RNA sequence: UUAAUUGGAUUCAACGCCGGGAACCUCACCGGGGGCGACGGCAGGAUGAAGGCCAGGCUGAAGGUCUUGCCGGACGCGCCGAG
RNA sequence: AAACCCGCCCUCAGUUCGGAUCGCGGGCUGCAACUCGCCCGCGUGAAGCUGGAAUCCCUAGUACCCGCGCGUCAUCAUCGCGC
RNA sequence: AGCGGGGUGGAGCAGCCUGGUAGCUCGUCGGGCUCAUAACCCGAAGAUCGUCGGUUCAAAUCCGGCCCCCGCUACCA
């Protein structure tokens, strides 16, 4: 899953403990308790919680606003409006994901596997050979 | 912008009986011809009078690294041995009064690698 | 490091030591070219072995080899032992 | 033989200290001096202003300072052995 | 978002106040000592003080806007 932040401070609704900002889904599926890195890949916690409204979610697909509140993630120094956001991932995971679940798979889950592989170059050659 | 070696020409120096060329060239090479060439010199001006005459159209390869260049040797190429092979020389007209060896280096260049173990008191 | 930068010696008791101040030689290293088998025997050999040369090519230079023909007369590495 | 002695110039300075490095020219040995020899004239003028922790030799014509002979050797001694 | 602290060799700290040298410990490279290794002793390299400007005879110091992190509470989708 890749997400971006809303350039828009309406959304943020409570800073740190927890942080409370919504988010628009670029590709690939939310679920509770996965946890976000960036670029660079600071932790910025795991999500505590989501919700589209003051009711309960569960998770969100491709064109689905919501709410995330998160732990250990604090706008400023580890988040800023506006940033894409990228959800770690496992090797393991994604060896699977290409082999044994190759018939789940579509359009904007290739593609966020795709770029996710591309920008997690940078450290492991596994990544950079995907 | 031409060349003179005394303030004379090429020509001029082409026109010279060898005693009268000895008195411009340095004392060594004034001595060294002075006490006549040696029989493989002597060959080796022979193949280059001939190739100069028109004949012997071949690569010119020697062993005479002692050789001195003299005027009429301008112009040709020769094959100098080094050690393992013949590297080819392209006659200059300043070249004049200097011996073939020193166009012809024996040793390679160094490019030094990483200082192996040995190479100081703390690596023994 | 290099085609080679020949090798021995590593505390006193290796390092201006090998009498080692190497232009050739020394030389043992690298590139290239030539030469060598007493003595037994096997093919061969005066109808001439083994060997040597004027000139000219190949060659760094060379009867080393080849081209071109002139020599000399009894041994013979083309083959096996042996040195 | 040199260190040594007498007279004149320089007067504490990278200098009239130091002479490495490089240019041009003249010579000797040798079959051959470029790789890779030694000598001479003019020119050029680098680091160096007394040396940390450590560490060597020496008891008398000895140690320090100064030159010379022989060996090696066609040419070449900042070396060895002697004076 | 608002309040509050601080930027100094590869690393971790002093040095501000009271201007006028950039010092400490560790690490890196080299040398001594020992038959040899560790311990121990010496030397060297490495920051011209986070940026701009001002102040001052002169600023690592006095001062600011500016770059960053740190501290706090506020903040319930
Ligand atoms: C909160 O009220 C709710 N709007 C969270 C989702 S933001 C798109
Ligand atoms: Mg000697
Ligand atoms: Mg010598
Ligand atoms: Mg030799
Ligand atoms: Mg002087
Ligand atoms: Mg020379
Ligand atoms: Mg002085
Ligand atoms: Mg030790």
């Amino acid at each position: 899953g890749v997400i971006r932040l809303y350039p828009d401070e309406r959304y943020v609704f409570r800073r740190s403990n927890p942080a409370i900002v919504g988010i628009e889904v670029i590709e690939g599926r939310i679920k509770p308790g996965v946890t976000l890195i960036k670029q660079n890949g600071q932790k910025v916690g795991v999500i505590r919680s989501i919700k589209s409204r003051d009711e309960f979610l569960q998770e969100a697909k491709k064109g689905q606003a919501v709410a995330i509140a998160i732990e250990g993630a604090i706008v400023g120094r580890h988040i800023h409006p506006g940033e894409t956001l990228y959800v770690d991932l496992s090797r393991d995971d994604a060896i699977t994901l290409l082999k044994h679940l190759r018939d789940t798979l579509e359009d904007t889950d290739i593609k966020a596997l795709k770029m996710i592989a591309k920008v997690k170059a940078k450290e492991d050659p596994f990544w950079r050979a995907i | 912008k031409e060349f003179r070696y005394r303030g004379y020409t090429l020509e001029q120096l082409m026109n010279m009986s060898l005693e009268e060329l000895a008195k411009l060239l340095p004392a060594r090479q004034r001595r060294s011809l002075k006490r006549g060439l040696t029989p493989e010199q002597k060959k080796l001006l022979r193949k280059i009078r001939l190739a100069k005459k028109g004949k012997y159209n071949k690569p010119i390869r020697t062993h005479c690294r002692d050789m001195i260049v003299l005027p009429e040797m301008v112009g040709l190429t020769i094959y100098v041995h080094n050690g393992k092979e013949f590297v080819p020389v392209e006659i200059k007209p300043e070249m004049i009064g200097h011996y073939l060896g020193e166009f012809a280096p024996t040793r390679k260049r160094v490019q030094h690698g990483a200082p192996g173990i040995g190479a100081t008191r703390s690596s023994m």
